């Protein structure tokens, strides 16, 4: 069972996983466990962009599910800055002060959201399009993983460990695309944040869980 | 009469169909009208795993729309029940008194949603386990149609018939899966059962039909 | 392949199957699916093998052979007991005026006054004296069961277990071959299920005092608090 | 020694015939007592063997499980019931089964679904001792290992043999305590730690003999 690759390989149904995993799913990339049953990607072309898309999405689900938990992690402490939920964050911007970062009046403090939005249009519309292609950090290399500048504490080398750290960084993605799901329709259903619901859930489970706002989207009319 | 196989057959535009069919869909398949006018199912393993997500959603659309007509003709025949309409039927597990299951309180008597879906989630991942791989009722078999356990009654020999019936199946499951999108979409935008529906569409037709309910979801408010 | 009347059973003559899920190495086993390593010497040509003989007492073939009889035995007797228990207590229910119909305190009715009354009637039975009651039994009980071992007048050299002469299968029902060897694994799992529920009988008397058919009605009645365990509590050690 | 034909044996120093013939010294434990001839028969020995590792660990693990909630009475949590034979009765109380003394742990009410349950999951994994499944599959019935040895004490065979007879020796003072806690729980009416603290309290009258009277019929 120590292996992420090869023929036999950690699957999505355990034991039950052989009459899954069809044949161009070969356990040849980080994080395969036999899940096709869509039939999404049989073409490896069409399979190297879902496999681009799902660990651009894992980075951006990671940098997610701890941006969204830390300012109620730091509201534990408590420290103060307008709102803590994440759903209800860029209000903020439009406060009587402004969104602060950190609560003190000396931090970022901006404003407007328009200026930051063109700053931001044009850096992600850059930054985002040298990922793409490339820039002045590596031109031609892989657009799953560059490295170089990337990889300032040589994490790269000794390629068995670079795979093995490929599949723990696919892991905790899909773990953070779960759990951003699951913070986005917290947010739709229950309209507290997640800690808050973790709070809730800590005090109360047997009657406060999702089954008690099982009824709130149904239609009266 | 009219066949469902071959290269002449039953077609999606019907007579003006002759140019419209794809190349891939040559007719050898149970429901092959030749409707992939969006090339989803171009490659043969996408559409092998698409006709296996029609057919499973088929038949799990049948017993859906027979258990969303069948406590609401209950009802208004002769059944007290706790609640017979189908999007509504969840929450009666918290009528304070239990669910039960004909109406009688000598049924099922349910009151702990957690446990009936804790339940639910072990003997249906055991159940589709068993349906992706094999267990107790045949190992090796179809992946879609089984047999000698799923055909008790002999269906499936003298195989020109069997061809039949799986297109009966799959037409009767594409209808109903039209359906339960009807009742989605009807319970939405109308709050009421679909066999109320029914009664209002075959009280006025005039008015108990669609166009009523089309500035209920405006944009404006 | 095979049609609906075929696989409902309704030609018992096509019948051949019917042994091979009771005899053979295809057979049911007492794990079912979860017993693999069948014991090498129960290979199932003996009716009532489910492949069970995990303290591995019937490992020599001597030893198995007399453990088959004794089980046989005990299967009869448990079979004519659990019968033989529950039977006054339902002719009581019924309205026949049996005074004590309990099994575990029908032997002192014959310390009554009227002495054993049979079906409640003074013209049946009405045996007053234990002694010569015992005594008749273990002269009657001596002659049988010393016939039983070496045979005598009701056959002599017929089989120890199963004689099934003109004496022990009179009205004929072991004359086929495949329904004797049916009708013994029939046999035998009906004694083993009349074995354990005569143990019941014995556990149910000890624990609890009252009648089966009175256990039956107060779990009838009362299913979740009148289970087993609320006499659970009635051995513990102060 | 504890292997082959020079090994610590049940009687030690008069030990040389009155072992039998066919205890040779290669299962655990074999100190050669078959005074009763039951494990003369391979299969009745295998069987046995079988038997008796089993309700080996089952004996250290009741042991463990009947001491346990002494001890830690001793320590300091209250616990719906203690005593081990009064153990059963917690959840026929009002408050339920808790199990640390906390309500909001197990909280346990119906009898009858803890024994469904308890059968339920009992018969499955008692059935996957004999033929394999998810944990091994084909291995030793007795000395599976490769799923329930995380850790992996089995490596060196000698030390394996050693670790095997100290497991069985182990064992069969586990089942000498639990025969001993089952019948001093019967004459005494007290818990084992609690007849520890009698016999400790005064040596020479909270013995065995002070309740040797008890079990006359007297008419
Ligand atoms: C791309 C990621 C991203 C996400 C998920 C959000 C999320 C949100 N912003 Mg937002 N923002 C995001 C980027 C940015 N925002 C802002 C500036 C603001 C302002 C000023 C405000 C918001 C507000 C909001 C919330 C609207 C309340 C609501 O309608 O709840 C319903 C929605 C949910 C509960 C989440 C449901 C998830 C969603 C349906 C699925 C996610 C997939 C997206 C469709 C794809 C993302 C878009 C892509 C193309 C970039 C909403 C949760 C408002 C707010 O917080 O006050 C209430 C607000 O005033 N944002 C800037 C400029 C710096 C962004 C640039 O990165
Ligand atoms: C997966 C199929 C499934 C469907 C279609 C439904 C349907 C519904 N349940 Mg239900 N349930 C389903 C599974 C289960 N439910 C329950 C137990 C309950 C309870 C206790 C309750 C419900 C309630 C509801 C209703 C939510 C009210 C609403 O938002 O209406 C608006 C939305 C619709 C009318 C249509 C929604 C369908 C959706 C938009 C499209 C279909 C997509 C699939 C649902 C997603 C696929 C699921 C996958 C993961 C298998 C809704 C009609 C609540 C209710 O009825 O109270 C008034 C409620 O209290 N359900 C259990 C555990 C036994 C389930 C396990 O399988
Ligand atoms: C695959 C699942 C499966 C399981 C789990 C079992 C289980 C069992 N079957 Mg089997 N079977 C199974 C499949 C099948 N069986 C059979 C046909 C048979 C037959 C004919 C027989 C069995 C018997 C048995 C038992 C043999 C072992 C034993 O005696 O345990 C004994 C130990 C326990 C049951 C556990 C102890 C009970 C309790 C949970 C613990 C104690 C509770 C008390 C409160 C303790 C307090 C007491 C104090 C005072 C000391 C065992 C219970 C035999 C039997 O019925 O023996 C009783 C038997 O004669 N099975 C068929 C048909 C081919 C099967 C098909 O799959
Ligand atoms: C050299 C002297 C020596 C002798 C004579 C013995 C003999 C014994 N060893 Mg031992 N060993 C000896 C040295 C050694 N042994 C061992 C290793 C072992 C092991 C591993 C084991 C033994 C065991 C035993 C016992 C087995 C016989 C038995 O069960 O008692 C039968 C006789 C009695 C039970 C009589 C009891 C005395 C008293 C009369 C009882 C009171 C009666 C009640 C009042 C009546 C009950 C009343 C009613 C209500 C029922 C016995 C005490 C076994 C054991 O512990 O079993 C219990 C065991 O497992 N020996 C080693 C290490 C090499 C030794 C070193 O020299
Ligand atoms: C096979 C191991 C086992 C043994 C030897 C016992 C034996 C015991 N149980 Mg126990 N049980 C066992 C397993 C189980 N019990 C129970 C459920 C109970 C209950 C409810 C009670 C006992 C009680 C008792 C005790 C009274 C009998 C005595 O003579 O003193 C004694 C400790 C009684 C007790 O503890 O006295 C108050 C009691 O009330 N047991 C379950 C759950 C199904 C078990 C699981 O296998
Ligand atoms: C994967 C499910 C599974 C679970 C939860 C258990 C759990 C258990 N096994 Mg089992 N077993 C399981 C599968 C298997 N066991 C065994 C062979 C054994 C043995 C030999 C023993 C256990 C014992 C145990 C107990 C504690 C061991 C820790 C507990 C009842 C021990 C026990 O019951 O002693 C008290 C014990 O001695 N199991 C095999 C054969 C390789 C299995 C294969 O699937
Ligand atoms: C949008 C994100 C995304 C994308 C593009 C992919 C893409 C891929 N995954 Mg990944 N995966 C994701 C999210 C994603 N996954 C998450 C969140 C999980 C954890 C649950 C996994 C777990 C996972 C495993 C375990 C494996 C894959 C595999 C694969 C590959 C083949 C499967 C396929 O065709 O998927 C195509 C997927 C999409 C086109 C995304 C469609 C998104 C739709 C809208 C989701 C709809 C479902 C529902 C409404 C939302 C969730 C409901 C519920 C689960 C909460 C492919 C590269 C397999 C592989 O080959 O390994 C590399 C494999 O073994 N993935
Ligand atoms: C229901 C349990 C049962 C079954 C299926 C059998 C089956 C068999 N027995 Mg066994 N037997 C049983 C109970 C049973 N016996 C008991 C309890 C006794 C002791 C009284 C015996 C004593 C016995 C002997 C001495 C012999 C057999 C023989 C036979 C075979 C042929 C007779 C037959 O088919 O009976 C079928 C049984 C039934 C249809 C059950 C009917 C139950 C009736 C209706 C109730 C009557 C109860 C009655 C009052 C009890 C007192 C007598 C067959 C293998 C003979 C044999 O093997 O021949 C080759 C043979 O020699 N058996
Ligand atoms: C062909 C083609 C071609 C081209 O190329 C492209 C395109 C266009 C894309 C395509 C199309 C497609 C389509 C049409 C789709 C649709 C689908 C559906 C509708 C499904 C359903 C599906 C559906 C389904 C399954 C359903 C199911 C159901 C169920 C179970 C139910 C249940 C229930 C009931 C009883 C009642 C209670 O009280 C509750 C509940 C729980 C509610
Ligand atoms: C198989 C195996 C295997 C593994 O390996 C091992 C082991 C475990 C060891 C094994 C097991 C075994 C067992 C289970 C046993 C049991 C038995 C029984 C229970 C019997 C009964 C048994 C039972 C019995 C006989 C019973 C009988 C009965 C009789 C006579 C009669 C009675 C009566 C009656 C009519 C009533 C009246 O009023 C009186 C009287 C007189 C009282």
């Amino acid at each position: 069972a120590i292996e992420w690759y090869g023929p036999d390989r950690p699957k999505f149904l355990g034991p039950f996983s052989e009459g899954d995993t069809p044949a161009y799913l070969t356990g040849e990339f980080p994080g395969d466990y036999g899940w096709d049953t869509a039939g999404l990607s049989a073409d490896p072309e069409t399979f190297k962009r879902y496999r681009e898309l799902e660990l651009i999405h894992a980075r951006w689900a990671m940098l997610g599910a701890l941006g969204c938990i830390t300012p109620e992690l730091l509201a534990k402490n408590g420290i103060p800055f307008g709102e803590a939920v994440w759903f209800k964050a860029g209000a903020q911007i439009f406060a009587e002060g402004g969104l602060n970062y950190l609560g003190n009046e000396n931090l970022i403090h901006a404003q407007s959201i328009i200026a930051t939005l063109a700053f931001q249009v044009v850096v992600m519309g850059l930054a985002e399009a040298y990922r793409a292609n490339g820039g002045p950090l590596g031109e031609g290399l892989d657009p799953l993983h560059p490295g170089g500048a990337f990889d300032p504490l040589g994490l790269a080398d000794d390629p068995d460990t670079f795979a093995e750290l490929k599949v723990k960084e696919i892991k905790n993605g899909r773990l953070a695309m779960f759990s951003m799901f699951g913070f986005f329709v917290q947010a739709i259903v229950t309209g507290k944040g997640p800690i808050q619901n973790l709070d809730d859930h800590l005090a109360n489970p047997t009657a406060v869980n999702a089954f008690a706002y099982a009824t709130k989207f149904t239609p009266s009319a | 009469g009219i066949e469902f196989y071959g290269p002449n057959r039953a077609k999606w535009l019907g007579p003006y169909s002759e140019n419209a069919t794809p190349a891939y869909l040559t007719g050898e398949f149970p429901g092959d009208y030749g409707w992939d006018t969006a090339g989803l199912s171009a490659d043969p393993e996408t559409f092998k795993r698409y006709r296996e997500l029609e057919l499973i959603h088929a038949r799990w659309a049948m017993l859906g729309a027979l258990g969303c007509i069948t406590p609401e003709l209950l009802a208004k025949s002769g059944t007290q029940f706790g609640e017979a309409v189908w999007f509504k039927a969840g929450a009666q597990i918290f009528s304070e008194g239990g669910l039960d299951y004909l109406g009688n309180p000598s049924l099922v008597h349910a009151q702990n949603i957690v446990a009936t879906l804790a339940v639910q989630v072990i003997l249906m991942g055991l159940v589709e386990g068993y349906r992706v791989n094999g267990g107790p009722a045949g190992e090796g078999l179809d992946p879609l149609y089984p047999g000698e356990s799923f055909d008790p009654l002999g269906l499936a020999d003298d195989p020109d018939t069997f061809a039949e019936l799986k297109v009966k199946e799959i037409k009767n499951g594409r209808l109903a899966m039209f359906s339960m999108f009807g009742f989605f979409v009807q319970a939405i935008v109308t709050g009421k059962g679909p066999i109320q529906n029914l009664d209002d569409h075959l009280s006025n037709p005039t008015v108990n039909n669609a166009f009523a309910f089309a500035t209920k979801f405006t944009p404006s408010a | 392949k095979k049609t609906i009347r075929e696989k409902a059973g309704w030609w018992s003559n096509g019948g051949n199957e019917k042994l091979s899920a009771f005899y053979g190495p295809d057979r049911g086993l007492w794990l079912g699916p979860l017993s693999g390593t069948t014991p090498a010497y129960l290979t199932g040509e003996f009716p009532g093998d489910y492949g069970w003989d995990s303290a591995g007492l019937s490992a020599d073939p001597e030893t198995f052979k007399r453990y088959r009889e004794l089980e046989l035995i005990h299967a009869r007797w448990a079979m004519l007991g659990a019968l033989g228990c529950i039977t006054p207590e339902l002719l009581a229910k019924n309205g026949t005026p049996i005074v004590e119909p309990v099994w575990f305190k029908a032997g002192a009715q014959i310390f009554a006054e009227g002495g054993l009354d049979y079906l409640g009637n003074p013209g049946l039975v009405h045996a007053q004296s234990i002694l010569a009651t015992l005594a008749v039994q273990v002269i009657l009980m001596g002659a049988i069961e010393g016939y039983r071992v070496n045979g005598g007048p009701a056959g002599e050299g017929l089989d120890k277990l199963h004689p099934g002469g003109q004496f022990f299968d009179p009205l004929g029902l072991a004359e086929d071959p495949d329904a004797f060897a049916e009708l013994k694994v029939k046999e035998i799992k009906n004694g083993r299920l009349a074995m354990f529920s005569m143990f019941g009988f014995f556990v149910q008397a000890i624990v609890t005092g009252k009648g089966p058919l009175a256990n039956l009605d107060e779990h009838l009645a009362s299913p979740f608090t009148s289970n087993a365990f609320t006499y659970a509590q009635k051995f513990t050690p102060q």
